[PDB]
RNA sequence: GCUAAACCUAGCCCCAAACCCACUCCACCUUACUACCAGCAACCUUAGCCAAACCAUUUACAUAAAGUAUAGGCGAUA
RNA sequence: GCUACCUAAGAACAGCUAAGAGCACACCCGUCUAUGUAGCAAAAUAGUGGGAAGAUUUAUAGGUAGAGGCGACAAACCUA
RNA sequence: CCUCCGCAUAAGCCUGCGUCAGAUCACACUGACAAUUAACAGCCCAAUAUCUACAAUCAACCAACAAGUCAUUAUUACCCUCACUGUCAACCCAACACAGGCAUGCUCAUAAGGAAAGGUUAAAAAAAGUAAAAGGAACUCGGCAAAUCUUACCCC
């Protein structure tokens, strides 16, 4: 009578087995007599570049000299998209019509 | 009396905020937040509805503001419509004399038994794993055994290659009466379709003296009384099939009734009357399909048979359409009814009684094999 | 007679007696809760 | 293919094998989107391999060949996210001037203590919500004392806290 | 305390519905009546006690056809299976009412009297003096609560303005408007007062739980009283 | 909610007892707001409501721990309110009517700013703050633009 | 308990499995009114018969195809009884079950309180052949009791549970179509159809292309042989009196379009690690490719129909028993 | 990819993308003798069959016949000093087939 | 001579001062730690042991005035 | 989650004799004896026995809680 | 030589005699590594009206009483397929590797599953059986227990 021990689905009786899982995220619905509906658009398609001539490694040769650390925060940012600006003398006021929104995040990852 | 008992309707929303009767300021609710708190007022939000439209949560219009909505009802019978008054009232429904007999084309074209035992047996005993099987499952299979045997006899007449039972197929058919709308449906039961249509039994004197004999009354049941009473219906009559298709011509309507218990099924005169009321209502189809659906006393009468229902027992039925002109002449029909194969079948021997169809009678496998013949 | 086990379990029932939902449901409950947390206990509810 | 899991067949059984340095944060902000991208499932694979290597030697009873080069990788990718992160950060500011992209607001639950309810995600309003209503963010007079007990508590343990050390530097004086 | 009373179908039928058992508890879970529960099971013919009732969009007297009189497993009246027009009713049946027999529905309170066939259904004021009747409303259109077991029979009395007398089976009166509906004769299956029951076996499958063991002496009550009938109760 | 002594001598029972006002249920006009309210009221109530002589004279002079109710307190605050507007309660055809109306309660009648908090729990004045202050937050981008428009100003002036 | 073996399975290369269970060697190929009535029979379900409830792509396999097979079975069985007298008495079977249990090799219990004793590894059939032809007079033979062909079982080189095939305990059965009192004891053709997990299309989806033909050859294989071996314990054979006479059925398996033609020739029913180390003996399987009956359904004409498939299944058909 | 907020697909929406993926796999050494074309991996509990079989495909470029996944239970048995329970960590394994008879032995390491 | 003994620093107590804590990501009121769909809601004198040698009214919850005025089965005591 | 009573929807009762019938398994209870009494056991074992198609036995989930419940009253039972 | 047990499923427990390495009645004890793969089972079902009198008992005759366990229809809405979780064991509740308790399906002598005796001696006392001359209740509170079976009569 284990208080202790963390509560899954292999614990309960059956229906509590059946019921739980664990964090998977679900693909579809279920209907009508127990039969599963996988919609394409809920299962997550992984979009792999092509890495036929990419000079990029995964380590960095050790000859590679020292730089500061600099935050990247968005006055920086700004500054590199001002030249625009200084010229003057690009930006969404709500992005309620956009497929990737920024806020109340779409996108993933 | 009213029926419904306070403590299972829904809930009376409780007393409204005295905030909202003092006009006009503006009442402090937990709208604010995006929960309830019970300092702070009960909000009152708007109607929400769901702007895009999702299947799975799909809710329909009110009655009313239905795209055929008719305000004269039309009733409408089914496979699992059942009649209070039996026959009577479906011979009323129908317009139509009833016979006690078969007719005497169709017996005399009868003029082995064992073949019959041993279906009976299957049915009975063999077919599944468990002893004793379910109506539900032989009923209809004794049936399949019978016709198969039917068929068997193609060697002999090369005509009954001309035929084909089919399962799924359905049927409309709409007509009045006093003048009340009466319409009838599909089947969960076989079709048994040729590509000739079946010769016509009665002569035209015979339906001539339809004319003396009256409907029978039955006040006060109404008619109609066990039908599904029904506003929005469409009143198109159909065939079960598209234009062009061979064997459209109805044979036989090879209706069957499962269903373990007592009192699903249909107990044999309301048997009898719904197997009448489908034999009407396809022969009323055909007859639309034919000629217009401007109603009169027909050339050619067309002729639709129906076999009955039930493992044990077996309501014999065919049916003469010869007026789409109802509310003169009417219909005839002849019934073998509750002839019956075998009374009691025992799957364990008692203790005496061996294991076998008790009660056996052939007249009803001959009956049945004129029926399947008839055309040829 | 032998009269020792008077425990006899199911998860089912222990999850509806002594669940952290039902403790919820009431006042008493969600004391009784509150009591465990002020002591430190590592299982608050089943 | 599946070859990708392992590493070089010339490697298998060295005991020893080079490999110089994760990637520093200043690199790959000076790297472009879809390089960084690409970066990563370059990574990916390397980290997957890793981790193959990782497994079979502790199936084998043997040491792993060079586990500092995992932990780079592991660095390096942390490295990518961070950055990846902060843009995305930045772009958010910029845009609508929000910290954190997922929302939520501070709730006081039932047992009083002050929350940040992050935001769940649903398909119909808060309003009809069935399970969500049930949920309650109020606390009601019974919590109060229970509250008050908890800050005791808290105090008694700062307090502890700081007399310990207070006698620590008591000691360390007498000592020297 | 989870109790949602079965009592939940607010569209009438005939289908047999099915009931949950009490056990003599409350809603509160507690025994409020002691000796109840662990009977058979039962489904209920809900019936139709509102006896003249006319079809939608039907206005005067109309006539009935019995199919069936049942046993009802809720009382001990049997009940009668009745069909009119386009829909069917159960309702209480009377002595010697038969399957395939007539049965009138009036709301004709007539100049004359009207000679009455067991089974029909009436006011008060189309009635005959003394003539025996059974389902009676306390108002007009209220439904019938009155004379409703096995047997019983209340008898009209007199008539006096627009009101009648009943005489309850208790034998206490009492008096109501003369437009007020009742059905004449006596209610179905007499002899429901001799049925010996045999066991506390037959006790038990009726749904009845044994009388406690605890032995109370008796008091002031128990002896026999006799007392003058109470008076004649009006609804006017 | 207190104790009695049993046959009010000390040396009986002390035992409890809770003694209830005597409600009723009553209308009210009110010409302030235009409208019949139906309350709760006691004969105490009533005796102060003539004593004061109108209702609304009551509801506004009667301070608000001894108005004791919180219908009450929104209720003077929705006076109050009515009082500073000015707004259109008797609508057209009677301004003449209304003017009449307002100069009976020429006393009381704060300003509007105040008035909006009469009557208020602490709670749902927190809300209030709290819808007050609301907003979305400014984008930080139009900030920048801003800085660099003051930046390109100062480079002008110099 | 036994593995629950499932003919129409999804498991990939599962016929050499479903072999190795059964001891079968698989040999490729075999050892206009009709036409006119098929193509109907095509049309009725596909166009003429009209459909009151709409038909979804799940529901498509249950109410349009299997209606028209039961079709094609009785209409053509009602055509050749002129000429093939059998079919006449011959009794007909509508997705009426087919169990067969068996015992194949020896196992040691590799952990728990029985840990290190020989369990005979058990298991079974249980088939529902859309529909099926029994009858009283056993079929011919087709190839002698006692053919070498050197061509070899498939070896299998681990546990029969790592193919995905799991165990259970319940009712053993063995059974024909009908229970031991009935005449109709042997059959000939069963008609299967797969369902909608054995689609082609779906198959394409995923990467077992290879798999679309194999999945038929299981069937076949399977329930074949549940068949023939329900038929020899009918005759009083079984592992230790072996069979006698050579056992012989015949299969159509099919997915709506596509259908290929399965023989089956069952010369043991001794698989028992005891009667199989004296045992030359092996059950045969026959079998062609999955091909088309037709191209498409253009309104109410069939474009490009086979007459070849037709052929092969009047064929299966019409063979007596001498 | 794990231990992120899923966006909520309402019915006629887009795509679900995962540029930058989180989880990560590890393919094993059989313990109890495979098929050949069966291929042992370790997912991480959140990810799915099919996620599995689009990962293969998609960052690998292997043709992914079949995938079946399966929870094993880490050991909660074995304790401290403290007589604390120290619990192994649950994994999810997956029984990947190859397509096109394309077989794959674990090969050596550690010569 | 074995069992054993022995051992200072873990930390803690009382103060003084000063008003505390609480979102890496994910999950958590449904059976908490559970990605994703149409219903209710908090406030209501403490009591009793005990003392009165029982027990029944009653019985406490900066300094000084003062244990004073008072109260009290005019007693316990307050 | 024991037991007392109930509610929902379930399950079980071989064989022989002819109905809260008889004998008699499975199941339920627990008459008399012996053993056991820091025990195999904080009420057991061995036999012997009462019942075993009913007011029977019983698995699951829910309900009534102490100024209470529940009780075919034994002042029973309500986690030794 | 036993088998009054066995294999499953349910509930419960939760890796608890698998491999290697290691230590200390006799050697299931610690560390590492491995395992249970869905088709079985759970995890369901778009609205609004509208329908559901005739048990079960081989369901057939008989026969009842306690009166019963398995159904639609009409219209509108609707193409997307098989995700997720249980799957080990010598096992649960009784502090224990406790003669106790523990639902259902098969198996009714077993094709499962097991071992009453560490060795020796053969005293008393004690426990469980089997034995019996002659007698046969003379025993004792009582034929309790045992053995063979069955007569009559009270009380309640
Ligand atoms: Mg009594
Ligand atoms: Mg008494
Ligand atoms: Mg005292
Ligand atoms: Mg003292
Ligand atoms: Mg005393
Ligand atoms: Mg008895
Ligand atoms: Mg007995
Ligand atoms: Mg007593
Ligand atoms: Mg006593
Ligand atoms: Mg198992
Ligand atoms: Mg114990
Ligand atoms: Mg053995
Ligand atoms: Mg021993
Ligand atoms: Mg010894
Ligand atoms: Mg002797
Ligand atoms: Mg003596
Ligand atoms: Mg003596
Ligand atoms: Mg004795």
């Amino acid at each position: 009578a284990d208080r202790m021990s963390k509560w899954t689905s292999k614990r309960g009786p059956r229906s509590f087995r059946g019921r739980k899982g664990r964090g998977a995220k679900g693909i579809g619905f279920l209907t009508s007599g127990w039969r599963f509906v996988q919609i394409k658009e809920m299962v997550p398609e992984f979009v792999v570049p092509d890495l036929t001539g990419f000079k990029l490694k995964p380590y960095v040769s050790y000859l590679a000299p020292e730089s500061e650390e600099t935050p990247l925060t968005a006055a920086q940012l700004f500054s590199e998209a001002v030249a625009p600006a200084i010229e003057k003398d690009g930006f969404e006021p709500t992005q309620e019509g956009k497929l990737f929104q920024l806020y109340p995040r779409n996108f993933l990852r | 009396y009213e029926w419904g008992v306070r403590s299972t309707r829904k809930s009376e929303p409780p007393p409204l905020d005295r905030v909202y009767e003092i006009p006009g300021l503006e009442p402090i609710t937990f709208a604010g937040k995006m929960h309830f708190v019970p300092w702070l007022a009960r909000p009152i939000f708007p109607p929400w509805d769901r702007g895009y439209k999702d299947p799975r949560f799909y809710r329909s219009p009110p009655l009313h503001e239905h795209p055929l909505y008719k305000d004269q009802a039309c009733y409408i019978f089914h496979h699992r419509c059942r009649l209070l008054e039996g026959v009577k009232q479906a011979l009323w429904l129908t317009k139509t004399k009833l016979i006690e007999g078969l007719p005497e084309k169709v017996l005399s074209l009868v003029d082995q038994d064992e073949c019959v035992l041993n279906v009976i047996s299957h049915a009975r005993l063999w077919q599944t794993t468990e002893e004793i099987p379910k109506r539900e499952t032989y009923c209809p299979v004794i049936v399949d055994n019978l016709i198969q045997l039917c068929k068997s006899q193609i060697l002999k007449h090369p005509s009954l290659a001309r035929r084909i039972c089919v399962q799924n197929s359905t049927f409309s058919a709409t007509w009045n009466r006093e003048s009340l709308l009466l319409q009838v449906r599909g089947s969960g039961g076989a079709r048994l379709s040729t590509k000739d249509p079946l010769p016509t039994i009665a002569s035209r004197e015979e339906i001539e003296a339809t004319k003396n004999h009256v409907l029978e009354t039955f006040y006060p049941i109404s008619p109609i009384i066990d039908l599904h009473e029904c506003n929005i219906y469409d009143v198109k009559n159909d065939t079960g099939f598209q234009e062009g298709y061979p064997y459209p011509y109805p044979h036989t309507l090879y209706l069957l009734d499962k269903a373990n218990l007592r009192p699903h099924r249909l107990q044999p005169d309301q048997l009898r009357a719904k197997m009448i009321l489908f034999a009407f209502g396809s022969a009323l189809a055909q007859a639309r399909l034919l000629y217009g659906n401007d109603a009169k006393v027909l050339e050619q009468p067309v002729v639709v048979q129906s076999v009955g229902t039930d493992g044990r027992v077996f309501h014999f039925l065919v049916f003469q359409l010869n007026t789409t002109d109802l509310d003169g002449v009417k219909n005839l029909a002849w019934v073998d009814s509750d002839q019956l194969l075998y009374q009691h079948f025992w799957c364990l021997p008692v203790i005496v009684e061996p294991v076998g169809p008790v009660g056996f009678k052939p007249e009803t496998f001959r009956k049945f094999l004129a029926l399947y013949l008839h055309g040829a | 007679k032998a009269r020792g086990n008077e425990y006899q379990p199911s998860n089912i029932k222990r999850k509806n007696k002594h669940g952290w939902v039902r403790r919820l449901s009431t006042p008493a409950g969600v004391q009784v809760i509150l009591r465990r947390m002020l002591k430190g206990r590592k299982s608050l509810s089943h | 293919g599946l070859e990708e899991f392992f590493d070089d067949p010339k490697n298998w059984g060295q005991e020893k094998v080079k490999s110089g340095a994760a990637w520093t944060c200043q690199q790959l902000r000076n790297k472009s989107n879809e390089d960084l991208h690409k970066l990563w499932y370059v990574l990916l694979k390397e980290r997957n391999m890793l981790l193959t290597l990782e497994q079979e030697a502790k199936r084998q009873r043997l040491p792993m060949p060079s586990p500092e080069r995992l932990d780079k990788v592991v660095d390096s990718m942390d490295a990518l996210d961070k950055v990846v992160q902060e843009r995305e950060d930045a772009l958010r500011l910029l845009q609508t001037g929000q910290e954190r992209a997922r929302p939520g607001a501070w709730r006081r639950d039932i047992f009083g203590r002050i929350i940040w309810h992050k935001f769940k995600q649903w398909v119909i309003p808060w309003h009809l919500n069935k399970r969500y209503n049930r949920k309650r963010f109020f606390a009601l007079p019974y919590v109060d004392h229970f509250l008050r007990l908890e800050r005791e508590k808290r105090a008694r343990i700062k307090a502890r806290k700081e007399n310990l050390e207070r006698k620590k530097a008591k000691i360390l004086l007498k000592k020297f | 305390a989870n109790f949602v009373s079965w009592k939940s179908r607010t569209k009438y039928t005939i289908t047999p519905v099915k009931m949950r058992k009490s056990g003599g508890r409350d809603h509160t879970g507690r025994i409020r009546v002691h000796g109840i529960g662990g009977g058979h099971k039962q489904r209920y013919r809900m019936i139709d006690f509102l006896r003249f009732r006319p079809e939608e969009t039907k206005s005067g007297p109309f006539e009935e056809k019995v199919i069936q009189v049942r046993y009802d497993p809720c009382r001990s009246a049997d009940i009668a299976l009745v069909a009119g027009g386009s829909r069917k009713r159960w309702i209480i049946a009377t002595e010697n009412m038969q399957a395939g027999d007539t049965i009138l529905n009036s709301n004709h309170i007539g100049r004359m009297a009207v000679a009455a066939r067991e089974g029909d259904a009436h006011p008060l004021g189309a009635l005959p003096v003394g003539t025996l009747i059974n389902n009676v409303e306390s108002e007009p259109g209220r439904g019938a609560q009155y004379i409703r077991a096995a047997g019983t029979c209340g008898v009209l009395l007199r008539k006096v303005n627009g009101t009648a007398i009943i005489q309850l089976p208790s034998k206490r009166q009492m008096q109501v408007l003369e437009t007020c509906v009742a059905t004449v004769g006596r209610v179905s299956n007499v002899d429901h007062n001799k049925r010996v029951i045999g066991k506390a076996g037959r006790n038990r499958w009726l749904g009845k739980r044994p009388n406690s063991g605890r032995w109370h002496r008796k008091g002031g009550w128990a002896g026999r009283k006799i007392r003058p009938l109470p008076p004649m109760k009006s609804y006017v | 909610l207190g104790q009695i002594y049993a046959n009010n001598d000390k040396l009986s029972k002390r035992l409890k007892k809770v003694w209830k006002p005597q409600l009723f249920e009553r209308e009210f006009y009110s010409e302030i707001l235009d409208k019949k309210f139906t309350v709760t009221v006691t004969m105490r109530t009533l005796d102060l409501i003539d004593e004061a002589y109108g209702l609304d004279f009551y509801i506004l002079k009667a301070s608000g721990e001894d108005l004791c109710s919180k219908f009450g307190m929104d209720l003077k605050r929705g006076m109050l309110l009515r009082l500073a507007r000015q707004d259109p309660q008797l609508h057209p055809e009677d301004p003449e009517r209304r003017a009449a109306i307002y100069d009976k309660y020429k006393e009381f009648a704060i300003p509007e700013e105040e008035a909006e908090w009469v009557g208020l729990t602490l709670e749902e004045a927190i809300e209030k703050q709290r819808l007050l202050e609301e907003k979305d937050p400014v984008p930080l981008f139009k900030i920048y633009v801003a800085e660099l428009i003051q930046q390109l100003q100062q480079q002008a002036l110099s | 308990m036994k593995y629950m073996v499932y003919p129409q399975t999804f498991a990939l290369n599962a016929d050499r499995w479903y072999q190795y269970f059964t001891k079968t060697v698989f040999l490729s190929g075999l050892p206009a009114a009709l036409r006119a009535v098929a193509c109907d029979c095509l049309l009725q379900e596909h166009f003429y018969l009209r459909r009151r409830r709409r038909v979804h792509r799940y529901e498509e396999s249950e109410v349009i195809s299997l209606p028209f097979l039961d079709q094609l079975v009785s209409t053509l069985v009602g055509l050749l009884s002129p000429h093939n007298p059998a079919l006449a008495a011959a009794a007909l079977d509508y997705r009426c079950p087919v169990h067969f249990y068996w015992v194949r090799g020896e196992e040691i219990i590799p952990r728990g309180h029985r840990r290190g004793r020989i369990d005979d590894l058990r298991y079974q059939i249980d088939d529902k052949p859309n529909n099926q032809i029994r009858i009283s007079k056993q079929l011919a033979e087709f190839v002698p009791l006692d053919y070498s062909v050197p061509i070899e079982i498939p070896t299998i080189k681990c546990k029969p549970d790592k193919l995905p095939l799991f165990k259970r305990q319940y009712e053993n059965h063995i059974f024909v179509g009908s229970k031991t009192a009935d005449p109709c004891c042997y059959g000939h053709t069963q008609f299967h159809l797969l369902p909608d997990k054995l689609r082609r299309e779906r198959l394409l989806r995923q990467n077992c292309a290879d798999q679309i033909e194999v999945v038929f050859r299981a069937n076949a294989i399977a329930s074949l042989f549940a068949w023939t071996g329900a038929q020899a314990m009918y005759q009083g054979f079984w592992s230790e009196a072996d069979v006698t006479r050579p056992f012989v059925s015949q299969a159509v398996i099919t997915d709506g379009k596509y259908f290929s033609f399965f023989c089956y020739q069952l010369n043991t029913l001794a698989l028992t690690t005891q009667a199989d180390q004296n045992n030359p003996r092996k059950n045969i399987c026959w079998g062609t490719q999955s091909k088309p009956l037709y191209e498409t359904i253009e309104d109410n004409d069939v474009k490009g129909f086979n007459d070849d498939v037709l052929l092969q299944i009047v064929h299966f058909l019409l063979n007596r028993p001498k | 990819a794990r231990n992120v907020v899923y966006p909520l697909y309402r019915l006629g929406g887009p795509q679900l993308r995962v540029f930058r993926t989180n989880f990560f796999i590890q393919l094993v050494r059989p313990g109890v003798a495979q098929p050949e074309d069966t291929v042992q991996f370790r997912i991480p509990m959140e990810m799915t069959r099919v996620d599995l079989r689009n990962y293969l495909e998609g960052i690998y470029n292997v043709p992914v016949a079949a995938v079946r996944t399966r929870v094993q239970h880490g050991s909660n048995k074995r304790r401290d000093h403290r007589n604390v329970r120290i619990k192994k960590p649950d994994y999810k394994v997956a029984y990947v087939q190859l397509a096109h008879g394309q077989t794959f032995t674990f090969p050596d390491l550690f010569p």
